[PDB]
């Protein structure tokens, strides 16, 4: 016990959105897989 | 696009036609007819190859008629 062990554990709590973190990471990398395939296409620009 | 004696060069016209195409055409092809036009002006490769085929067939006929 020692007068604060109860609230001594609430230094983290679930907050489970870190999986939406990787969800949108995956959107990032799905786009990034188009990093090296792209190149010059425009002959109509300036 | 100049000329050796002024006067718009020889085919600054063909290059303007091939540039207006490459300006407002989204692909390098469908603007390649104009490119071959312009290179034909530059080196006369088509005209010279046609003239040489004419002269070559004439010469072959003449030699086949001469030596037989």
């Amino acid at each position: 016990i020692m007068e604060f062990a109860e609230n001594l554990v609430l230094r983290l709590m679930e907050n489970p959105e870190e999986r939406d973190r990787k969800a949108r990471e995956h959107i990032y990398e799905m786009h990034e897989r188009c990093k090296k395939i792209k190149e010059m296409w425009a002959l109509p620009i300036r | 696009g100049w000329g050796i004696t002024g006067n718009k060069g020889r085919c600054y016209d063909f290059w303007m036609d091939f540039s207006e195409c490459m300006s407002h055409c989204r692909e390098p092809k469908d603007c390649t007819l104009l490119r071959e036009d312009y290179l034909e002006c530059l080196h006369h490769s088509k005209e010279f190859q046609r003239r040489n085929r004419i002269y070559k067939e004439e010469q072959r006929k003449l030699r086949a008629a001469s030596r037989k």
